């Protein structure tokens, strides 16, 4: 088993942004690899797409992720599930149903050696806030969380700010109850300043400052390292990086900074994301020495 | 497979037993970038030649087992898997003659932790107000051909 | 096991086609469902393309190959090798070691069921004539071929002429030595009269009348329906199918007509060769009835 | 994989063991309608950059095991699918800095059974006088990125 153990923060990929490749022309084996050229290390994988036959791998099929882990130097980082109370049209799913489905997803993820959930749940309102009986869905897997070495985290993406409900709400819950295993996972779109001329901007949407996590990254366990535009000369030319990633560095975070490319030409034929990410290591590598 | 949301591959004929043409079907891959449970799934409308076909005629067959759209609704355990492109068999007695057909068929999935402005009217036969790719068209096109004797 | 036993000429495929999409946009099992949504029951293989860990398949894969026939009403027709005695830049293969490698190929040809192999030899002069010791190679695997009911068959194609050197000397090597193990597969490209103003054509080539077929059909195995165009009223602009199709029938023919296609927009991007398939088949299907 | 020849995945600089680095990979896919045997194979002549690099500097590594020209040119039972691109490892001392090379690679391979005047003249680096798309052509090009400090 394959271990990274520089100090500080770490750079990888969120298997998201082989979105328009993946099951047509790149394989899980070929992420792994494209990971490879770039000297990557953390993972992120989507539960309803990179595990074969969802929710039920076999045994034989494990084995063959963790030789990929292996062979390619892949530490599982950050394994992404729903929640999805929704997913019946007719009616919610019950608090005992909910936790079901999380704690089933919790093992899969411990099994498949991953240490972070990103964990997304259905929204009630346009802040974007998790049902409401979402404090008893966590309660109820974090004794299996806590045994098994897991931390959730949902994402905090724009327009939500780094000091509006969304996060207060979540931060006020992790102290009410003590845990270290409940957290948050930032996006870096809520440090994005530069848009087009003509490209609309939510209304709500204000830039954080990079000091503005400094009171959250006690309980920040993995980041999206969001990204819209990489120059020729490998810098990101709408999130202030070097200045987010000199913040988290200074202010003792250990985690992983995992790329995430959303952009819509992902789609448009003769795009090459893994060149995309390619110029975001760059950047990354520059920044941490590694 | 293929990048078109309509495959090429499994468009043909349906016969009996006792020999006789019941309808057609074709495949179409899930257009996400994760997988679903059936009861997220809202088949839409389909168009064969400008002839309309109504839902409650085309049953889904994923993981080799035929769904009902009723069957479907409340089943939130199965999986369909965006590598594993559904079946949608169609009733139409004589099925389709030889040569060209001009398929447009449309369906969605719900995805409820996206904003509630975007869940909302999520129509299988209309396109969302904003278009993301990583979501799919709702409707999507075809021209294929089937192979049959000159009637 | 699926059997196909109309009387008379049957349709088919060879995998040929799929030449720019094998590997790439479909895959073994795609390629049978193509030939399937034709109603299409004959196939033709290369051995080099088509047989995973050619040429060791496992035991695992061989069932899989024909769990795929059974559930696609596919009949392994013609297998295609080579013998290449000129593998090595260095010297000629002995006889003995083409017989070795024949001998290989036609083990391989039987398990997976099939029952003609087009089998390709070095060429040595502009005739397309093969290495002088093709006699002896041949009548090295006879006795093999013969045990195992495998028929081999070269490829008779353009320039050459149904009665040129070429042809009448396999006929005559039949004749002297009686096997009923070779025999020949009879290209359509020998019978193309129609070519575009300004295309250059072989001044050796002459269409052959599709009469000059019916004194080799005792020795035909099977052939290649090679096409060139399919009209939208689905007829073959270059060849007289309909006038081959019925000497063949009239004259007593059980084998295959294989669909090859060997254009070059093959490997343009946006080409859909299923649909050109498509085309090719439905003319076939009219003129054989099934 | 892709349907150019160089591939994008598989490009990288090459370590010691010590640390220093050696050279650096990239993969080829082999064009053909069908899979060859080594002996077959007829390497040819690289560029990186502008910067030329023989083929005697270059080794090819298919079924896990890695082959030098010499080798290759003996071994007429090793054989190589279309589905397995190779890999081809090539010595250069401290490798290829940080962000984009253009790499121009040729390599072609023996076609026996084709006329044989297609068959002589059959340069590894020039391309063959008239061109089938199934052979593919001998030299590729592609522009790609190395991930890597500033020095
Ligand atoms: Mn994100
Ligand atoms: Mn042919």
């Amino acid at each position: 088993m394959y271990r990274y153990e520089k100090k500080g923060p770490k750079r990888g990929v969120a298997l998201y942004s082989y979105s328009a490749e993946f099951g047509l022309t790149k394989t899980l084996e070929d992420c792994f690899e494209d990971l490879h050229d770039m000297g990557a290390h953390g993972i992120e994988i989507l539960a309803n797409t990179h595990i074969e036959n969802y929710p039920y791998p076999t045994d034989e099929w494990v084995e063959k992720w963790w030789r990929l882990c292996d062979k390619y130097e892949i530490v599982p980082v950050e394994y992404g599930n729903w929640i999805d109370s929704h997913v019946l049209g007719d009616r919610d799913l019950t608090t005992e149903e909910s936790v079901e489905m999380l704690k089933r997803d919790i093992r899969l993820a411990h099994r498949l050696g991953f240490t972070v959930m990103r964990t997304k749940m259905p929204v009630i309102n346009d802040l974007l806030e998790p049902v409401e009986n979402w404090k008893e869905i966590i309660k109820g897997a974090l004794p299996l969380a806590e045994e098994l070495g897991i931390k959730m985290c949902p994402e905090i993406h724009t327009p939500s700010n780094l000091k509006g409900k969304l996060v207060n709400d979540f931060v006020e819950f992790i102290k009410e109850t003590g845990t270290k295993n409940f957290g948050l996972n930032i996006d870096f779109s809520v440090f994005r300043t530069s848009f087009a001329e003509g490209e609309w901007v939510d209304p709500n949407y204000t830039p954080n400052k990079p000091e503005d996590i400094i009171p959250l990254l006690p309980y920040v366990y993995c980041c999206h390292a969001k990204f819209i535009h990489m120059s020729d000369d490998f810098k990101e030319t709408t999130i202030p990086y070097e200045e987010v990633v000199k913040t988290m560095e200074d202010n003792g975070y250990e985690g992983y900074l995992l790329s995430e490319y959303e952009g819509a030409d992902k789609y448009d034929e003769g795009y090459e994301v893994g060149q995309t990410l390619r110029k975001h290591h760059i950047l990354l590598k520059n920044l941490l020495g590694d | 497979m293929e990048k078109q949301v309509i495959q090429s591959v499994g468009f043909r004929n349906i016969k009996n037993g006792n020999g006789e043409i019941t309808g057609f079907q074709f495949k179409v891959k899930l257009p996400y970038y994760r997988g679903v449970f059936l009861s997220q799934i809202r088949p839409g409308t389909l168009f064969v030649d400008g002839q309309k076909i109504e839902k409650d005629q085309i049953t889904w067959t994923i993981n080799g087992e035929e769904y009902t759209n009723q069957e479907m609704r409340g089943d939130f355990k199965t999986h369909w898997a965006t590598t594993k492109p559904a079946v949608l068999k169609v009733k139409m007695p004589g099925g389709l003659a030889q040569g060209y057909h001009d398929l447009k068929y449309g369906f969605c999935f719900t995805s409820s932790y996206m904003p509630p402005i975007i869940q909302d009217g999520l129509d299988p036969d209309k396109e969302s107000m904003v278009y993301m790719p990583e979501f799919g068209h709702h409707v999507n096109e075809r021209r294929l051909l089937i192979v049959k004797l000159a009637a």
